[PDB]
């Protein structure tokens, strides 16, 4: 996806490989001009998943899933059974630890497993 | 009749604090209401069905109660019912005489044997409230904008004395407050249903000393500069153990005794500049910490010159004799003028060791001294540096357990509640990190036992050229294998229980035998947790 | 049947101890330390309601007590709820400042008997 | 309302209730997998950035359907209390 124009006729260069040369070269089909390639990179693309242009708003693609909610646990500060549970790592601990977030709009309490 | 705060039973939900305040001031006297607060279930828009009102004077409260009993209070077709409240909105004394404004506050200690008082730091325009019901006295000090609250309980003050500053024996312009324990220190931090009549919309969090020179930490007495106050004697007569005698003091220039270090009440080492022994210096410092001999009375050149050249045993005997008396000694030099191997065998026979015990408080530090107690396993192989071991515990000013509110007070910031560490938390961390420097020694953290964790106590060992704290720590074992903070500390402090010595067992007489484990219903149940086997010959040995 | 003895998941760090996290753990043990109040609350609640040690409140108190007694080994706070505090004390307590209520359980009978014997 | 003062109090109360409901909806919108690092009990320095962007929450809610449904549910739950104020500020003789 790297396009460059040769200095002679200002036309697009096509990458090619020569077994004898054992080096990357660029030569356009308009003039018999060959230049030494740089950085040895013929394709560089940042991976993106935005293949559905102008369609992700009307149709719910669910790119960011909602966290699950459970009613078995009971909050400490308030007697509310609804909470949000998820797995995340601690500041320096190793592994995944279950976390809880209270769903009461007036409580705002979070605790670990 | 104890307090002036009254709880109103039923009020209309549509009203605001201003309307109720206007109604009360119309029915009662003008501006006779101090604090009016209506609790809200929500943040600022859902008030409750009741309210609490604090009156300025008890007579207004009695009149309001009489009006309520006669059903003469009708505010928006609602009959207000008045009842007693559990607590006051603002801890403010009812008596206007107790409230003292714009008075000079100074701290110090009885530096000289005679009636001489040394002033460390003087604060002007402080506020003093005497709360008889709460059995405490509040001092509000404004320093660099933010104000601080100093609370002195009745138990803290051991005796009350009255003095004069103008120089007239008949006049009484000062009051000495001999404090045994340190005072609590607070700090101020930064409306539709709260009138409050003033700017009391803040909170108090416990903090360390705010003085630059740490005058409060090194001062065991408080002096209240006041006017003639002929009628003030009756108010000051309520303080416990009041002396009905007239005494005069003399101000002494004692601004030299100012330490910027965290550990305030310790003596300066550069003043000595000699080869003074560590044990005698520690005993003298512990005596100074106790309410026996003042700092300036023990910092004189004559006393240290006398104590420098003398037999060690007689010096220790006279020091413990001076410490044993309950009465305060003003001139220890006159007292000491008028007055005039085994550790290893004790360890082997009953494990008797003299362990130094230290108490760390937010205001100051208390040294108990070489108290005899039982011995652990570490001192068995480290019986040379007995004085290097020091037991350090963290308590409050009254030597009680630190409350949870004094460390990491909760606060709601943002969406969730995030705790905010107090200055006492940082002070404890700094003490654990830097360590305690007593005389020609510096104590570092070794470990804490399982029992000491509950008691908020820890062991500290002074590093020496032959052996350091890290040397002992690595001699005990390698704890890097443990990846759990609690588990590693528990294992490191596990080998500190008292035990009796016996013969040494080599590493070649060992064996590995399989254990038993059964898993039923998806539960791991192990029978062999700490069981073992022993022979009869080994048991006899 | 007895309660389950399954403890909390251990917390393993990705690096060695730098001698500061142990200090942080020691200082943080002073806060969120409800070992002594859980037993008193459980005793008061058992004294108050009938069929003691059978309701879910007593089971929750026992679970909290187990989690608090496991705090010394595993760094898991007990998280004592505010609504579970007793707020009332029987006659056989030294908290004279706190409100004292008359107890009619076996402990109250023992206290009445010992008071009558000493008087 | 009985008088003008009651009407003013009701208006202020409604405004504060609507503000509280909006804040509740903003808090509820965070219950997604993208904020699991912020919702955990740790040390995050981006606490102020979550509350500084007030106008971005509306744009995010309008673009996402799941976020819109969550915000609607939270708004109804918070607005039940606001609707409850009519009984406090309403007379018994009111025809409605
Ligand atoms: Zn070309
Ligand atoms: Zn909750």
């Amino acid at each position: 996806s790297t396009m460059k124009f040769c200095r002679e006729c200002n036309n697009i260069l096509y990458p090619k490989e020569d077994k004898e040369q054992k080096i990357l070269l660029y030569a356009c089909r308009n003039c018999d001009h060959q230049e030494v390639a740089d950085n040895s990179c013929v394709y560089r693309n940042e991976v993106h998943h935005s293949v559905s242009e102008r369609t992700q708003i009307l149709t719910d693609v669910a790119s960011d899933p909602t966290l699950p909610r459970t009613k078995a646990v009971r909050c400490s500060k308030c007697q509310h059974r609804e909470a949000v549970f998820f797995q995340a790592t601690a500041r320096g601990e190793e592994g995944m630890t279950l976390f809880f977030v209270c769903c009461n709009p007036n409580c705002g309490h979070r605790w670990r497993e | 009749t104890n307090r002036s705060t009254v709880k109103i039973s039923n009020v209309p939900q549509t009203i605001v604090a201003d309307e109720l305040l206007r109604f009360l001031e119309l029915h009662l006297g003008e501006d006779t209401v101090f604090a009016l607060e209506i609790p809200t279930t929500r943040d600022n828009w859902k008030p409750r069905d009741f309210a609490r009102v604090q009156f300025t004077t008890l007579e207004v409260k009695s009149r309001a109660q009489l009006l309520s009993s006669q059903s003469k209070l009708l505010f928006k077709t609602h009959n207000l019912r008045l009842s007693e409240a559990y607590d006051d909105i603002i801890p403010r004394p009812v008596d206007p005489r107790k409230r003292l404004d714009d008075i000079v506050l100074t701290v110090g200690f009885p530096e000289s044997d005679e009636k001489r008082f040394c002033a460390l730091e003087k604060w002007d325009g402080v506020r003093c409230w005497i709360l008889t019901e709460k059995r405490r006295v509040e001092f509000w000090v404004w320093e660099s904008g933010d104000c601080y609250k100093i609370e002195v309980r009745f138990e803290d003050i051991i005796e009350t004395l009255s003095c004069c500053v103008n120089g007239d024996a008949s006049e009484i312009d000062a009051f000495l407050l001999k404090l045994k324990y340190g005072p609590k220190v607070f700090k101020r931090v930064t409306d539709r249903y709260r009138f409050c009549k003033e700017d009391f919309d803040f909170m108090w969090i416990r903090t360390t000393d705010f003085s630059g020179s740490k005058s409060i930490g090194t001062s065991t007495c408080f002096c209240l500069e006041v006017h003639n106050g002929s009628t003030m004697l009756d108010i000051f007569s309520g303080l416990p153990y009041y002396r009905e005698d007239t005494l005069s003091l003399t101000y002494v220039d004692g601004k030299t005794f100012a330490s910027a270090a965290q550990i305030v009440p310790l003596l300066n080492a550069a003043i000595l500049g000699l080869e003074f022994p560590y044990e005698i210096l520690f005993q003298l410092n512990a005596l100074v910490h106790a309410q026996k001999i003042s700092l300036f009375a023990a910092s004189d050149m004559e006393l240290i010159k006398i104590l420098r050249g003398m037999s060690l045993e007689t010096a220790l005997v006279i020091l413990k004799k001076l410490h044993q008396q309950s009465s305060i000694c003003y001139d220890p030099v006159f007292f000491v003028k008028t007055q005039m191997a085994s550790a290893y065998k004790r360890l082997t026979e009953q494990n008797i060791m003299s362990c130094q015990r230290a108490y760390v408080t937010p205001s100051k530090i208390y040294l108990l001294g070489p108290e005899l107690e039982t011995a652990n396993y570490v001192v068995k192989n480290f019986a040379e540096h007995v004085s290097d071991f020091m037991r350090v515990t963290f308590v409050e000013e009254d030597w009680s357990k630190l409350p949870a509110n004094a460390l990491s007070v909760n606060s709601k910031e943002g969406y969730f509640v995030k705790p905010s560490r107090t200055n006492i938390y940082n002070r404890v961390l700094s003490i654990l990190g830097e360590g305690i420097t007593v005389g020609p020694k510096r104590f570092e953290f070794l470990a804490f036992s399982a029992s000491q964790l509950r008691g908020n106590s820890v062991w500290m060992f002074a590093s020496n050229e032959k052996v350091k704290a890290e040397d002992i720590r690595e001699w005990m074992g390698c704890f890097r294998k443990i990846r759990s903070i609690s588990k590693c500390a528990a294992r490191m402090g596990q080998l500190f229980s008292a035990s009796r010595q016996t013969l040494i067992v080599r590493a070649q007489d060992v064996e590995q035998i399989p254990d038993i484990e059964v898993t039923t219903d998806g539960a791991d149940y192990c029978f062999s947790d700490g069981i073992g086997k022993i022979s009869l010959a080994f048991a006899k040995q | 049947p007895p309660m389950d003895y399954a403890g909390s998941r251990p917390r393993l760090m990705d690096h060695d101890v730098t001698l500061e996290e142990i200090h942080k753990f020691f200082v943080d043990y002073m806060i969120s330390d409800t070992l002594g109040v859980i037993s008193t609350a459980h005793l008061v609640h058992a004294d108050r309601d009938p069929e003691k040690a059978r309701s879910q409140k007593c089971l929750e108190l026992a679970n909290l007590h187990s989690r608090a007694v496991d705090f010394a080994k595993t760094g898991a706070p007990a998280e004592m709820p505010y609504a579970l505090k007793p707020r009332e004390f029987p006659d056989f307590l030294e908290r004279f400042e706190k409100p004292t209520y008359i107890s009619e359980s076996v402990f109250g009978k023992l206290y009445r008997a010992v008071k009558s014997s000493l008087a | 309302s009985s008088d003008l003062q009651s009407r003013k109090n009701l208006t202020e109360e409604i405004s504060y209730g609507l503000r509280e409901a909006e804040q509740v909806c903003n808090k509820q919108q965070l219950m997604v997998e993208s904020w699991r690092d912020f919702l955990a009990v740790n040390g995050e320095d981006k606490e102020e950035d979550s509350v500084s962007d007030l106008a971005r929450f509306c744009y995010e809610r309008q673009k996402s359907a799941t976020l819109s449904e969550l915000a609607v549910s939270a708004f109804k739950d918070a607005y039940r209390d606001v609707q409850a104020l009519a009984y406090r500020y309403g007379d018994q003789s009111n025809s409605f």
